RNA sequence: AUGCGAAAGCAGUUGAAGACAAGUGCUUGUCGUUCGUUAAAAUGGCCU
């Protein structure tokens, strides 16, 4: 288990789970975490590249799924976006607020 | 400022300034803050709670920390507080919510077994019994506000 | 008004609307402060509910309900917070069990 | 319809035009001009279906005989009306409480 | 017990032995909310062991 | 088992699984404590009936 | 009862023409009729 108390609530949540059993995307509304799954707690990382286990979008998340260990693809209320995971930074975005 | 309100008004904000914007910040920007900021650091969240400046940003800040962050973390910063200034806030608290009573339990689960005196507990206990006993009476309150033989009959009609 | 058989005879009076008024300034300063020491002004509220909710009922349909919906609200956000009031409680009975310990 | 293909009967409002009673029944043979019946359901009514609701007077279904001498309707209330169309006649068959 | 208490109220003033049921029904339940108000606080007891 | 956790509480605060060692206690506890508020709707009401009955 | 929102709730909504039936030109009521907006009843219950 992991149950935070948290008096917030997110009608829209969603997660993803890596092919190697071990980093759970727990994606709450527009901050998502990566967990290592043995202990669900965030990824604690001595090497600190600015990979952090911690991210902000800009709008609640819709939808994250990985399509391989290499790359994390999420979806908010505005946009679509596209991120590495060897290396903490953004790679692709796409602009979809007309739609 | 209206550049800076609009970077506290954008969502994200990604390093520096909410690293260390407290000690720049610290009255209407500040409020502007405590009502929107992505990112910012328990200990300066903490200290500013139990700083008895109290403009209700008691209930502010206290609101957007039980928000968004966890318990345990809370536990293990308000372990990392400094007793003296706990007095303060326990004192201030029985002289005179939801926000608030749960900062008081996790206060309270902080500090733990040890170091309680017997006027200070028996304060609380009569402060928090007399809410009690209220609170329970107005709960009833809300429930409520939730919620053949004539044999013989000797009378007249006007005619 | 101070003790509860006058409150019901009173009631019985005024019964006999101005009491629907009596709810309004009861309502309006209810949900002004709601954790209010005093055991005369709830007392008022329950009693005139249990006593003759029906024509409180049936008078109206703007002037009573829209604070009504206000009482109602703060109310309810009281009955939310009533279980943590109960774990403080218990909270502060295991510490004075334990200081008692501590002495004996 | 009829299930053979001979025959078709439906209503009309020509007698809420010219009448208290709103609709006239009608069933008219199609190949050959054997048959011609026409009748107001303020005749084919009880009355004592008129001082209750509208929904015992919406007849919501209907079926003839093949050879042309009983005619079924269905009121919205869960009543199936039969008429011997002979004297233009009722009978009730009563199990149905929806439509 | 809430939707009977909530029809038959009439019945309940004119008859004596549900009077006699009602009375005992508000000790059980005043009985019973006792238990468990003190359930939460033995929970929340163990809240502050952890 | 008011009185267990008054004294013991140095070795329970010593044990981690405190969940997996108190299992049953820990649902028992959940049990009735968030079973509470129907029964105080039902007093409520029960109360209400009973005060407008036996006023009169 | 719609919009928003968490299972809390938070705001607002309930208005027009027509045609007909009944009681006595008048009142009510009805709508297998239109506009405008975010808008309970005919003793009649489940197969082998």
């Amino acid at each position: 288990i992991s149950l935070p108390n948290f008096n917030h609530f997110s009608n829209s949540v969603s997660l993803a789970w890596s092919q190697d059993g071990s980093l759970i995307f727990h994606g709450f509304d527009d901050k998502l975490q990566i967990l290592d799954f043995d202990t669900f707690k965030k990824f604690e990382s001595l090497e600190n590249t600015k990979t952090v286990s911690e991210f902000t979008l800009d709008s609640e998340i819709q939808t994250v799924k990985l399509i391989n260990d290499t790359n994390l693809i999420v979806a908010t209320r505005t946009t679509l976006n596209a991120i590495n995971l060897l290396r903490g930074q953004v790679i692709n975005s796409f602009d979809l607020y007309p739609f | 400022p209206k550049t800076l309100t609009f970077l506290l008004t954008h969502p994200l904000f990604p390093l520096s300034r909410t690293r260390n914007l407290l000690s720049l910040l610290r009255p209407r920007l500040f409020k502007q803050a405590i009502v929107t900021c992505p990112n910012l650091p328990l200990n300066e969240l903490l200290e500013e709670l139990f700083s008895i400046r109290n403009r209700e940003l008691l209930l502010d800040i206290s609101f957007r920390i039980l928000q968004d962050f966890t318990r345990d973390s809370i536990k293990q910063e308000m372990k990392k507080l400094s007793k003296l200034d706990v007095q303060n806030f326990i004192e201030f608290i029985t002289s005179g919510s939801t926000q608030l009573f749960q900062l008081l339990s996790l206060v309270l689960d902080s500090i733990g077994l040890f170091s309680l005196e017997g006027a200070l507990l028996e304060n609380l206990t009569l402060y928090i019994d007399k809410q009690v006993e209220i609170a329970e009476r107005n709960t009833e309150l809300w429930n409520l506000i939730d919620t053949a033989l004539p044999t013989y009959t000797m009378e007249y009609l006007d005619i | 008004w101070t003790e509860p058989e006058i409150k019901k005879f009173i009631l019985t009076k005024i019964n006999t609307d101005h009491l629907s008024k009596i709810f309004l300034t009861i309502s309006k300063s209810i949900t002004q402060n709601p954790w209010n020491e005093e055991n005369l002004l709830p007392l008022w509220l329950k009693w005139l509910l249990t006593l003759k909710s029906g024509e409180l009922n049936s008078i109206k349909d703007k002037h009573t309900k829209k604070n009504c919906k206000h009482l109602k609200s703060a109310l309810r956000s009281s009955e939310e917070i009533l279980p943590v009031l109960l774990g403080i409680q218990g909270r502060l009975e295991m510490l004075r069990r334990q200081a008692k310990l501590r002495e004996d | 319809i009829s299930s053979n293909g001979k025959l078709l009967a439906h209503m009309c409002k020509d007698v809420s035009t010219k009448d208290h009673e709103h609709k006239s029944i009608s069933v008219v043979s199609l190949f050959d001009d054997s048959v011609n019946l026409s009748f107001p359901l303020g005749s084919i009514l009880s009355s004592q279906t008129q001082s209750l609701s509208y929904n015992t007077r919406y007849v919501s279904s209907m079926a003839i005989d093949n050879m042309g001498q009983q005619l079924a309707v269905g009121f919205a209330s869960g009543v199936i009306s039969i008429v011997s169309l002979a004297d233009l006649q009722i009978r009730l068959l009563k199990w149905h409480i929806d439509s | 017990v809430a939707v009977v208490l909530e029809l038959y109220g009439n019945t309940l003033e004119s008859s004596p032995v549900l009077q006699e049921l009602m009375i005992d029904l508000k000790t059980k339940v005043r009985h019973e909310i006792h238990k468990s108000k003190e359930a939460q606080r033995i929970e929340g007891m163990l809240q502050l062991l952890t | 088992v008011k009185w267990c956790l008054i004294i013991h509480g140095g070795y329970l605060v010593s044990i981690p699984n405190l969940m997996s060692t108190l299992s049953s206690l820990h649902s028992t506890l959940k049990r009735r404590s968030d079973l509470l508020p129907r029964l105080l709707a039902l007093d409520a009401r029960l109360d209400c009936t009973i005060n407008k009955f036996k006023t009169l």
